[PDB]
């Protein structure tokens, strides 16, 4: 349970590419909090809500 | 005051997209279970969660509450499990509707 | 310190256009998610722009 | 000291001119609202102003 408390996760800086009529690629940086035992990268889903989807 | 039961209908969408769009034509008197993450595979068959799953779960309303749930009004209820300790739900709406996706809570 | 890309018009099959906002999560197996919002500027000038 | 409370007639008129007149008929205990600038229309229906209308 101190785990679980302990553990997190920080984003810092979200950008984007354009260059036919619209945004169609994401690049999100990311950095683990400084309390963080072992962030594991194969098991983390991003979830993402727009247009009714 | 509604009561809900398990449903005979699942999904193994660990991948896909769309979470409103496949399987949600089981409804009106049971809710529907949806798989986000299971690594040893112990929730595909038999719905046991381990440690360190993620499930989501789908009712719906128009043809459970016979109507619609306006905007200004105020809900609790409860998702007691077997022997374990329950959560409770608390989700009063927003004075006004804006997308086709609105958040709750 | 690691990046994460994602395409867009192959996963919303369209575009995302400006004057929108777009909420999202980032959770981890065990700790606490980030939270993400992005609303978009209202012009497109250079082929590369900021959001966050 | 006079209070007053919305009224039940309004416009849309985003275009068109003469401000003075049209539909001022319906006032003496109540106020009307018309509407000047709106681009994504969420203030067309049941009055909910966004940011920037």
């Amino acid at each position: 349970s101190t785990e679980q408390v302990a553990s997190g996760l920080l984003i810092n800086g979200i950008t984007g590419s354009v260059g036919t009529s619209d945004v169609k690629l994401l690049a999100i940086y990311l950095a683990p909090n400084a309390g963080s035992s072992a962030i594991d990268l194969a098991q983390t889903k991003v979830m993402l809500d727009y247009n009714g989807k | 005051s509604v009561v809900l039961g398990y449903g005979g209908n699942q999904d193994m969408s660990s991948g896909n997209s769309s979470v409103f769009s496949n399987d949600t034509g089981a409804t009106a008197t049971t809710f529907q279970v949806n798989i986000l993450q299971d690594y040893d595979d112990s929730a595909v068959d038999n719905a046991v969660i381990n440690k360190g799953d993620a499930v989501a779960l789908i009712v719906d309303v128009n043809a459970s509450f016979a109507g619609e749930i306006p905007e200004r009004t105020a809900i609790s209820g409860k998702v007691q499990p077997e022997f374990g300790a329950p959560g409770v739900i608390s989700f009063t709406t927003p004075a006004s509707y804006t997308t086709t996706l609105v958040e709750l809570q």
